[PDB]
């Protein structure tokens, strides 16, 4: 989930 | 009767955040779908606010303390704040003159109308324009509009937060720095703290309505299609 956010997050 | 060191960093630290994720010049604005002016500027508005989220989790990630919570905390913060901060933001660009945000181009100045042909309706507009007029007639100090956007992205009282202890006392640390900045730093500010808070609660019911807007969009897959993933991820329902 929230895919697209943990990697923006890093 | 003054700032301490450690409020003045935060400060530093929240302005240059800032300025490293909000580009003035709007020239990344030409790389969205064009806008068109059926929902003729949802292609390009769905692309306007897919970038300011990105530009949203950059700031966050730059708050004092933001990046040590929990993954979960930053996603819950963000998923239910970006909405505001996106229109706290937009104040840099808002005009009291055209009653616009104006970034740039006469193709990048979005109107009223712009955004309704978007699919919004004037029950989210009236009070977004409204709010933008009173946010713009604050005349807030460059320090303060950043405090603004921290305060509210740290705000605890989130769907889903957990550390809600450690977020709270955060933003507390941020309050304190802004009441501090408007009485020493800010000439006639004594009014000031007050009405920033209540923009805060007017983001809420303006998080809730678009929420609500979001929803209908989102169930009709001829123009959730026109969204883009990161909006769909931030804006959706998943927890
Ligand atoms: C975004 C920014 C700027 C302007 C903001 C604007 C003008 C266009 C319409 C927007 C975006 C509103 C609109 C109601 C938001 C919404 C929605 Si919605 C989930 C139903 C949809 C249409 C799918 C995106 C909210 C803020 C409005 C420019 C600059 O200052 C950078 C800043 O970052």
């Amino acid at each position: 989930k929230h895919k697209i956010l943990h990697r923006l997050l890093q | 009767h003054m700032l301490s060191d450690e409020q003045m960093q935060i400060i530093n630290s929240l302005v240059e955040a800032h300025h490293k994720t909000y580009d003035d010049s709007y020239s990344d604005f030409v790389r969205f779908r064009p806008p068109v002016r059926r929902l003729s500027m949802l292609p390009h508005l769905a692309d306007l606010v897919s970038y300011s989220i990105q530009k949203v989790i950059g700031f966050a990630k730059m708050i004092p303390g933001f990046r040590d919570l929990t993954a979960e905390d930053q996603i819950a913060l963000l998923k239910s704040s970006a909405i505001e901060i996106i229109m706290l933001r937009s104040n840099q660009s808002f005009s009291l003159e055209d009653m616009s945000w104006s970034c740039g181009g006469p193709d990048f100045k979005y109107c009223i109308n712009d955004v309704t042909k978007a699919g919004h309706t004037l029950e989210l507009l009236e009070p977004l324009v409204k709010f933008q007029v009173g946010l713009k007639k604050l005349k807030l100090h460059e320090e303060e509009h950043v405090l603004l956007m921290a305060i509210c992205l740290l705000s605890p009282d989130r769907p889903g937060v957990q550390d809600h202890v450690r977020i709270e006392a955060l933003q507390d640390r941020l309050c304190d720095v802004l009441q501090a900045y408007i009485r020493i730093q800010h000439p006639g500010g004594r009014l000031l703290y007050a009405k920033m808070i209540q923009k805060l609660a007017d983001l809420r019911s303006l998080n809730e309505e678009h929420s609500k807007q979001y929803r209908s969009l989102s169930f009709q897959p001829e123009h959730s299609m026109q969204l883009t993933p990161l909006v769909l991820e931030v804006f959706g329902s998943e927890v």
